[PDB]
RNA sequence: GCGGUAGUAGCAUGCUAGGGAGCAG
RNA sequence: UGACUGCUCCCUAGCAUGCUACUACCG
């Protein structure tokens, strides 16, 4: 009941009747919320409505406070004083209220459909708590506009990986790839019954098996969502550098295999938070282990948004240093049970943004912070009250798709809370680790956005592929299948012997789904190639209008290779000075 | 004054035990109810204390339940 | 209620040897208590009476109950207080006594 | 109630009539002044009580809403409130056996069943480290809950019997430590 | 309260009278003003009171009729619920044994206490302790009420399955003892 | 000059209706 | 899951009666 309106710094019991999150607005604050826009309904400890039987008044501007109750205008016992009067709304804290100078914060960003770029613009032009309200409202609008599409179901079953699928009544269908997991429920007569986790991309309906299934009649698959609760801890911690190396457990040996570790070790010695801007091969592979060995007993927590990217470190986090000192817990969802699972007690707790309880910790070393709003930062800073932070990440690592984009692409810097801070105050560490990624990618990628931080560490043997091509497009309701550059990729792989050991990633899974029918290259998604980076690669774009060929949405997915790459680009923007070997079409 | 204190403490302890879904085990709940009803009818302050020890042992022998150490660091039990 | 107990103790109450002490509490019962209490109807036995004396005791009792008046009343003269109480079995699955006095 | 136009009108009429009467005058002027004064006086006097009733009623309504909010808040923290209260009273009791078992549970040595009161019946505890064993178990007797018990069995996490002579300072750290002592109450 | 039928006449008379007063005419016009305005306000008084009485009467009537309609709706739904309950419990009467024992009656009337005793398909037994258990339902089939029953399931006071192999004299003090035994009529009904 | 009547305000008295709580058999 | 009666205190709403007061009409 009693929450907090903070812009006016006013405890409140009121809330707007028709709004996004039942937001909390004080007397004068609810007033200029209900006169600057149209929100003529409020909720208190009890809702304001005439109490005579059969009466109906939604409005509050004409209700009266009667005999320990509320009465109204059309049906009027008016022995009272009006509820809305004298620049205020009747409630508790009617005296200890301040008001708002910026009248149109809610009136600007809580009044639109939460999809324009102006929402995020103002969210970055906010305070910590105001931008917390912003991030929670973005999660709320994500779920509330995801719960407006259909539920897939299999009513007569066919052979697995090739079924039939009817959907729903009149609703549209969302995008097509494995972004939306079709994990619904089955109904016997009134109850919900074990179903499993599914995903629909190819349709005759070809399914990808997150598990092996024996589908029965009627089985329904759809994401059923709850609402993210309000959070009680700030996302970012204010920048305060340490007086000394007091309170640390120093070691005697110094890392040697890593050539950019000692100065950054000292930095962690007197740095409180740490974020950098890097593609694969930026210390995310070895520097975490470097800190792990350089301070043994420090409570250091790691996390990636999916377990297959936590695995990229955890696979040898138990080999480089003893097993007894790491863990991450697996809920049951694709998660890897390598470590000591169902064990809160550990030292180097690996984690996933989706789930981890809170006991205690002291040092933060968290991986990518990309595909979520301030929820990711806040849940992990609430997870532990830490003395040191390392926010490994990038505003372009896996930039959060803004659901149904309608109005352009915003500046990459404007991420949750730290990426705009990031290159306005400078990178937190001196760190570049190009021991897998070669210089052929580094040249272009660092000349574009990551200036002078990553090194041209490894040379190339003039095998990088160029072929001038414009291309033609053909789109579907939720994806697109490519004639030209797919054919050119085919007839290119028919020229070189040792090129059929690559990946076939796709902007939407439809490309590899169609290709599996006649060649059969493995399925790959642009969603998250979690901790799985390989040298030889076949990249494809099909349709690239606003999600692909705009900014560094996947310029890290252009950092594919180690000694050789393929990166198909059907536009004429990201080639300005790229010098791939010029060879003619066959 | 040393007897009414133990009776009030026993009432509070039984309430705390009931909050932890103890009555889902008939034998344990019957024993706890018998002990609690016996403490309130006591006349001397030694039998009440041994029954209090027996009743508190039920709460102490439940691992997850509560945090003995946090509830001892809040300017509470030593 | 700890506040009241502390207030009473801070005023010289519940000392040793006092003539005022607590002996009224809320007692708890285990699972098999309702049936154990219902089993007390075993004390009800069939009893034959001395009829020639009961037929005179009833006359004296009726003499005692003689200064009143009674009879039958219509359904609109019945007074009921607290119509928000239980209606019994199986009528408690659908509402209180208000539902059946209104319907 | 001096913030209403009725008060202003009544005050001006009062002043004018008072000045005219104190100056001394005839009957018709007094009659006209009082006929123009009494209506304003009644106008003031009605609101003078209506405002008071409104203010007190508003105060009562705010009181009632505060009470409802506080009750709703209070009935949602009962578990934590009861636990804190129980441990506060347990502090205030100040008994040696209760203090002993509370400290033992706080360090890690908890029981496994209800502590018996008779001169018989079995008690099982868990001893997770050698220091607790050093403090409590010395010889073949066991001191717990301000009483005396006699050890008769030691079982490890692997459920193998360990003889009493085995446990020693350096001879212990090759064992499954969460031991389980089963003793009976000494006379 | 502002467009009453007499409001026009009252306001026009007041305006005309006060204009005449502001004209500074003789005392006769003032007396006429006073009389006319007094009678005008007097006639406006009842027109302002009776209407306010009537509105409150109408509002009370509306409220009473609304609550009557709500009561009727509740009655209809409770009637539907009772009908559904009766017709649902009808479907378990075992209409062959019941008919067989009804026809044997000399006029169609039978005591109610012997209907479950001779037509029920399932039997439930509650056992306090082991001594009572070994005298009533020992083994796998027992006889009660001149019929043969065979055990189907045994649970305890916590509603957890208990196997007959562990209901012994030694293992008795390890069970929540108010045991419930379920059996079926053998050779007859289920 | 006195009384009657019609509204309006404050105050007091007893019932009816609604809600919250206490004790007793 | 919450029976039947009896008594008492508190708060609000309506009705009836009485007291006083302010204007107006009538004789
Ligand atoms: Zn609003
Ligand atoms: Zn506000
Ligand atoms: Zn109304």
């Amino acid at each position: 009941a009693v929450g907090a309106c903070v812009l006016c710094n006013s405890q409140t019991s009121l809330r707007c009747g028709a709004c996004i999150r039942r937001p909390f607005l004080c007397c004068k604050c609810c007033y200029d919320h209900v006169i600057s826009t149209s929100h003529k309904l409020v909720l208190s400890v009890n809702p304001y409505v005439c109490n005579a039987p059969g009466c109906d008044v939604t409005d509050v501007t004409q209700l009266y406070l009667g005999g320990m109750s509320y009465y109204c205008k059309s049906h009027k016992p008016p022995i009272s004083f009006p509820l809305c009067a004298n620049g205020q709304v009747f409630g508790l804290y009617k005296n200890t209220c301040v008001g708002s100078d910026n009248v149109t914060d809610f009136n600007a960003i809580a009044t639109c459909d939460w999809t324009n770029a102006g929402d995020y613009i103002l969210a970055n032009t906010c305070t910590e708590r105001l931008k917390l309200f912003a991030a929670e409202t973005l999660k709320a609008t994500e779920e509330t506009f995801k719960l407006s599409y259909g539920i897939a179901t299999v009513r007569e079953v066919l052979s697995d990986r090739e079924l039939h699928l009817s959907w729903e009544v009149g609703k549209p269908r969302p995008p097509l790839n494995r972004n939306y997991v079709f994990t619904g429920y089955r109904v016997t007569k009134n109850s919900k019954v074990q179903i499993g986790e599914y995903t629909f991309e190819k349709g005759a309906v070809v399914y990808r098996g997150t598990t092996t299934y024996k589908l029965n009649v009627g089985d329904y698959f759809v994401l059923t969502s709850h609402t993210v609760m309000p959070l009680s801890a700030p996302t970012l911690v204010p920048q305060e550098h340490y007086v000394r190396i007091t309170g640390l457990y120093p070691t005697l040996n110094i890392s040697d295999e890593f050539s950019s570790n000692v100065a950054n070790y000292q930095k962690v010695g007197m740095q409180k938070y740490s974020t950098l801007q890097g593609p694969p091969g930026t210390g995310k592979s070895h520097f975490a282990i470097g800190l792990a060995l350089y301070y043994p007993s420090a409570r250091i927590v790691y996390t990636a948004c999916s377990h297959a990217a936590v695995d990229a470190l955890c696979e040898k986090a138990l080999k480089y240093l003893p097993i007894d000192k790491c863990s991450r817990i697996i809920p049951a969802v694709e998660c890897f049970d390598k470590f000591k699972v169902n064990s809160t007690l550990e030292q180097y707790v690996f984690c996933t943004v989706n789930a981890l309880p809170e006991t205690t910790a002291d040092i933060v070393v968290f991986d990518e912070i990309s595909m979520a709003t301030n929820y990711d930062l806040s849940v992990v800073n609430a997870r532990l009250r830490a003395k040191h932070y390392v926010y490994i990440g990038d505003p372009a690592q896996l930039p959060a798709p803004r659901t149904l984009l309608t109005k352009g692409t915003l500046e990459p810097e404007y991420f949750n809370s730290v990426c705009r801070l990031m290159k306005t105050i400078g990178p937190d560490m001196f760190l570049g680790t190009c021991r897998r990624c070669p210089a052929e990618i580094v040249d272009t990628v660092s000349a574009l956005v990551y200036d002078n931080k990553l090194k041209a560490h490894k040379d190339k043997s003039a095998q990088c592929f160029k072929m001038f091509y414009k291309g033609v497009i053909t789109h579907d309701v939720s994806s697109a299948i490519n004639r030209p550059q797919i054919g050119v990729v085919r007839e290119f792989l028919t020229r070189n012997p040792a090129w059929r050991k690559a990946v076939f990633i796709s902007p939407y899974n439809s490309q590899n789904a169609v290709a599996s029918k006649i060649l059969g290259l493995p399925t790959q998604t642009v969603d998250s190639s979690q901790g799985s980076e390989y040298d030889y690669v076949i990249f494809t774009q099909t349709t690239e209008t606003a999600h692909s060929c705009n900014v560094n949405r996947f310029n890290v997915a252009i950092t594919r290779a180690k000694v050789g790459i393929l990166c198909i680009m059907s536009d004429r923007d990201l080639y300005d000075k790229l010098q791939f070997t010029s060879l003619e079409i066959p | 004054s040393k007897m009414s204190d133990v009776k009030c403490t026993s009432v509070v302890l039984l309430s705390v035990l009931q909050q932890l879904r103890v009555e889902s085990s008939s034998k344990l709940w019957a024993q706890c109810v018998q002990l609690h009803n016996d403490i309130l009818l006591a006349k001397d302050t030694t039998e009440a204390f041994e029954k209090m020890v027996s009743l508190l042992s039920v709460l102490l022998s439940m691992q997850g339940a509560v945090d003995i150490n946090k509830l001892c660091e809040e300017m509470l039990d030593n | 209620n700890k506040d009241f107990y502390d207030f009473a103790v801070s005023k010289g109450f519940f000392k040793e040897g006092s003539s005022v002490e607590l002996k009224h509490f809320f007692f708890a019962q285990d699972g098999n208590a309702a049936i154990s209490d219902y089993d007390y109807y075993r004390y009800n036995l069939p009893t034959m009476c001395d009829i020639r004396q009961l037929l005179f005791v009833v006359e004296v009792v009726d003499k005692y109950f003689d200064c009143y008046d009674g009879g039958c009343i219509n359904a609109n003269q019945v007074i009921v207080n607290n119509l928000d109480k239980s209606a019994g079995f199986p009528f408690n699955k659908w509402g209180k006594a208000r539902l059946y006095y209104d319907s | 109630f001096s913030s209403l136009p009725s008060y202003a009108a009544f005050a001006t009429a009062q002043e004018a009539y008072e000045q005219a009467v104190a100056n001394g005058d005839s009957e018709v002027v007094l009659k006209k002044l009082k006929k123009s004064l009494n209506v304003a006086k009644s106008e003031f006097d009605r609101d003078a009580a209506m405002q008071r009733k409104l203010e007190k009623m508003a105060d009562q309504a705010m009181t009632q809403m505060y009470k409802q909010a506080r009750s709703e808040d209070k009935r949602a923290k009962v578990t934590s409130a009861m636990q804190t209260m129980l441990f506060t009273m347990l502090r205030k009791l100040d008994n040696d056996a209760l203090n002993n078992i509370i400290n033992n549970a706080r360090d890690g040595c908890v029981p496994l069943n209800i502590i018996p009161l008779t001169t018989a019946a079995k008690l099982m505890v868990v001893i997770p480290d050698y220091n607790t064993y050093k403090n409590t178990c010395d010889g073949t007797t066991f001191t717990y809950a301000s009483a005396l018990w006699e050890i008769q069995q030691v079982v490890d996490a692997d459920s193998k019997i360990v003889q009493l002579s085995e446990i020693s300072m350096d001879n212990s750290p090759n064992l499954a430590w969460p031991l389980i002592v089963t003793a009976l109450r000494a006379n």
